[PDB]
């Protein structure tokens, strides 16, 4: 491959070049205009997403069939943990896009959203808590892309994994932390990635009920990515 | 799949 | 709280004593396999393991320093996975099979009995293969059996504690494997493989949980902690 | 709640 010899700081460049931009939404909300926007706002982020995928470093070394294997099992994570990350410097809200910023109670416009907004919300406060950078969640995200789906097939994945691990670390190196401090910032890290699961596997559940798919046309796109997951 | 165009494009 | 001040060697012979035991099944080998009847051997089987689980939990250091509606939540949130990955750990030395019991050793075929199990017994298999590939020790795994009871529910409702907790089992896994030999970039890495799976393992109980609430003669306890997912 | 009984114990 060549997302092996390439050296930690540039692994983070071309991580950070590769950047999907802050879409906007379609300039009260019911539960049909609530998950419309939702919608469509997800599904021009999945085309982002994908072209954001094969600039992932070993990304475009896999093949076609294993590249859609991850895609379909990691998306909801990818472009929650986006979420998250975008609603970090503003507490109690999630910023779906610079002009959708929501808060809890604007939750209860659609029957079970409320408890995964407020999952998100925990996951946002808890980025905030941990001083979450830039570096690291380009970092997180790629591991999610990467690994999420690798046990349901890849020694090359695993050893891209490893890259950014070693990236990981190298930032943390770089931010003035002790070495018992940085394996510790990496665990607090990872662990975060299960709770996106969680998120992504109670999210799933509710997006593929046939109450969610009749309560807005969804696009075929989304249907093909949530039907992925039955 | 679309997500096959997608990914070749 | 004496978990803050116990090392890592102490923490590993805590973890390693509270160890609960490998439970049998009931199961008539005379007799072939229905999806009533196999149901109800791993039905039966988990709720007794679920006894011994609470009982585990208390000797899990910090685990008892949290107050009961705390410790009510990280175990209905997380039992299933602490199943799993037990079953996983149980089943390494055993390719193609699943040792839900001494006497009681499946493949994929004899999952097939049920509907929809065949998927996530799958996926239990691969998880086993990869600890089997990583040549997971048990000083590791009861580590990270600890770090699922302890960060699984952390984050849906203190939290101060448990993250020191938590901290401390990072500690404990990453002087394990300075004791095996491994090299700092070595540990890094193998420490996040590690924690990776346990994304996997937190997909599996959802996947798992999913079906079981579903169309699904289970215990009362069981019941209760399936009904906690609703 | 039993596993708030057992708990208890
Ligand atoms: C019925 O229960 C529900 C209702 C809505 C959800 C949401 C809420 C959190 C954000 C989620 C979505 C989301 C996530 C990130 C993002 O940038 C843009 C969008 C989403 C995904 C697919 C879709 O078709 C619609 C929305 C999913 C979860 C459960
Ligand atoms: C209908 O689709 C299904 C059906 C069954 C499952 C299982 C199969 C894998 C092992 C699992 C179970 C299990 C896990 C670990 C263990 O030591 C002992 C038992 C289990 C858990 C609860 C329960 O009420 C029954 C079984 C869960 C998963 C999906």
């Amino acid at each position: 491959s060549l997302a092996l010899s390439l050296t930690a700081d540039q692994m983070v460049s071309a991580l950070l070049d590769a950047e999907p931009p802050i879409l906007y939404s379609e300039y009260p909300f019911s539960e049909a205009s609530m998950m419309g926007l939702l919608t469509n706002l997800a599904d021009r982020e999945l085309v982002h997403m994908i072209n954001w995928a094969k600039r992932v470093p070993g990304f475009v070394d896999l093949t076609l069939h294993d590249q859609v294997h991850l895609l379909e099992c990691a998306w909801l994570e990818i472009l929650m943990i986006g979420l998250v990350w975008r609603s970090m410097e503003h507490p109690g809200k999630l910023l779906f896009a610079p002009n959708l910023l929501l808060d809890r109670n604007q939750g209860k416009c659609v029957e079970g959203m409320v408890e995964i907004f407020d999952m998100l919300l925990a996951t946002s406060s808890r980025f905030r808590m941990m001083n979450l950078q830039g570096e690291e969640f380009v970092c997180l995200k790629s591991i999610i892309l990467l690994n999420s789906g690798v046990y349901t097939f890849k020694d090359h994945i695993h050893r891209v994994l490893d890259k950014i691990t070693d990236t990981l670390i190298h930032l943390m190196a770089k931010a003035g932390l002790t070495l018992q401090q940085q394996h510790q910032r990496l665990a607090q890290l990872l662990l975060i990635l299960s709770h996106i699961r969680h998120m992504s596997n109670k999210g799933m559940e509710h997006l593929y009920s046939m109450k969610c798919k009749n309560v807005v046309p969804l696009s075929d796109l989304l249907l093909e990515m949530l039907d992925a997951h039955r | 799949k679309i997500l096959h165009r997608l990914l070749q494009d």
